[PDB]
């Protein structure tokens, strides 16, 4: 038998809807949950804060600021990490790093924001995550 | 030459980007000939080659980009100069028409041509109506 | 996939290999106005409206 | 889509000597014949001059609808078309399609070497922008209102 992948990663947008002028949000996902963001936190701040999570566990995330209030939107990208047969059984398993996977979406809390009317923090998916695996018998 | 030498929310915290006069219609200097000597018909005169100008594009998009929004007003009040005043202008008037679309009993049928009668709306400026057709069906 | 490139060749002779590789073609219309449709305007969807609209 | 699909002979009727006799039996399958096609008519009606009240009437041929509201949603529209009588139950379907976006400019006048300015949009109010203003600032300004987001 042989088995073949093709990585799709997840990209989530996060977006400060109603113009936060000052204070500080938050992201969940799977209920863990980020050390308070700024309003005008650098992507790279928010790669630390996401990549902090008992569940991202590493530098795998990368995010990049879309710059129409501050950095905002916020285009996050799963898997990018930039701001042998039989090794299972060993325990030395060769996949690290979440990417190719249909990660949930992120929810977000206002915290402290203020600013603007109507005030949110907004999230969607750009691009569902995959990871079709095609196995093929053989001899 | 007045304009040369030799992030979107940083107004609201006193960081704004808009650094060194330039593209302003500046008004025109005066010249006094006091402590200046030798010559005849002596005086300072100053003359414009070309005035200072910017304006400012505003292009309405995305949740805001099928309105027909109304006109911005300026106010001049904040402004420090001789003779102030702010020019607004329409360049392109927004909207978004109705699609009517004949179907069913009128799948490929050729109607008559629709005209829409105006007199009972109220407020706007020059308030009309236009149809175009897309395609004749047949 | 493939490469463009040049050091001050003509438009002609970057593009002879790669379309002839690739075999592409360019082609070139005149827009004359009152007589050819816009350049530009396709229709779109379900009901066939213009991409953009002006 | 319902076609015809006739198979029609073409037969060789004069073989040579050693010719394929698979030919004298040749029949060729037509490629499916469809029915009369239908195009469905279009109709784009534009409101123009931003009217803030009253009613509008449609007419169609000698009919008129009844008055029809300046804020009328498709769904209203298409209730005023399907009540008159040359048009039944479901002849006609009505939606919005195809956005042109305002394109609004703004210049000042006079010496005005400082101070501040503010736009205003209906009811709502800018911060004070500044006499030399960059479109980055003047963007935030007019982003900073209530009915426009930082997207739009």
């Amino acid at each position: 038998v042989r088995v073949k992948s093709t990585k799709i990663n997840e990209v989530q947008v996060v977006e400060l809807v109603g113009e936060p002028t000052s204070g500080s949000f938050t992201l969940t996902l799977d209920g863990q949950t980020t050390a308070p963001i700024a309003y005008n936190a650098t992507p790279a701040t928010v790669a630390a804060r996401i990549a902090d999570l008992p569940n991202i566990d590493g530098n795998y995330v990368k995010v990049e600021g879309l710059n129409e209030w501050f950095h905002s939107p916020y285009r996050i990208t799963f898997g990018e990490a930039q701001s042998f047969i039989g090794g299972l059984f060993g325990g030395n398993a060769s996949g690290k790093g979440v990417g190719g996977i249909d990660i949930d979406e992120m929810t977000g809390d206002v915290g402290t924001l203020s600013g603007g009317a109507g005030l949110d923090v907004q999230v969607t998916t750009e691009q569902d995550g995959d990871r079709l695996y095609v196995v093929s018998f053989q001899r | 030459t007045f304009g040369e030498a030799q992030f979107i929310g940083g107004l609201f915290g006193g960081n704004a980007s808009g650094k060194g006069v330039g593209g302003i219609d500046i008004d025109e200097m005066t010249g006094d000939v006091g402590t200046l000597s030798g010559g005849a018909g002596l005086d300072v005169q100053v003359t414009t080659e070309q005035d200072g100008d910017r304006l400012y594009v505003v292009s309405f998009q995305r949740a805001a980009g099928g309105l027909n929004l109304p006109q911005l007003v300026g106010n001049a009040s904040g402004l420090e100069g001789d003779d102030l005043s702010i020019e607004t202008a329409t360049n392109v008037d927004g909207g978004r028409p109705y699609v009517v679309r004949f179907t069913d009993d009128l799948q490929g049928v050729d109607v008559p041509t629709m005209t829409v009668d105006t007199d009972d709306l109220t407020g706007g400026y020059e308030v009309g109506s236009r149809v175009v057709v897309l395609r004749e069906g047949y | 996939l493939t490469i463009v490139f040049s050091r001050f060749k003509s438009f002609h002779d970057t593009a002879k290999n790669v379309l002839a590789d690739s075999q592409l073609t360019i082609v070139c219309r005149r827009y004359f106005h009152g007589e050819d449709p816009h350049p530009f305007a396709e229709l779109s969807g379900e009901l066939g409206l213009p991409l953009i609209e002006g | 889509s319902p076609a015809t699909l006739w198979t029609v002979p073409d037969y060789k009727l004069d073989l040579d000597e050693d010719e394929d006799p698979s030919l004298g039996t040749r029949r060729i399958r037509m490629p499916g014949q469809i029915g009369g096609l239908r195009v469905e008519e279009v109709q784009q009606i534009y409101i123009d001059g931003r009217p803030t009240g009253g009613t509008f009437k449609i007419g169609y041929g000698d009919e008129w609808t009844e008055p029809i509201a300046y804020n009328a949603s498709p769904n209203d529209v298409r209730a005023a078309l399907i009540a008159l009588e040359g048009i039944s139950a479901n002849d006609v379907e009505v939606s919005l399609g195809g956005a042109t976006n305002e394109v609004q400019t703004v210049r000042l006048k006079g010496g005005a070497l400082g101070g501040t300015f503010t736009l205003s949009l209906g009811s709502e109010t800018t911060v004070g922008i500044p006499f030399n203003a960059s479109d980055a600032d003047l963007q935030g300004a007019l982003v900073g209102l209530d009915s426009i987001g930082s997207a739009d």
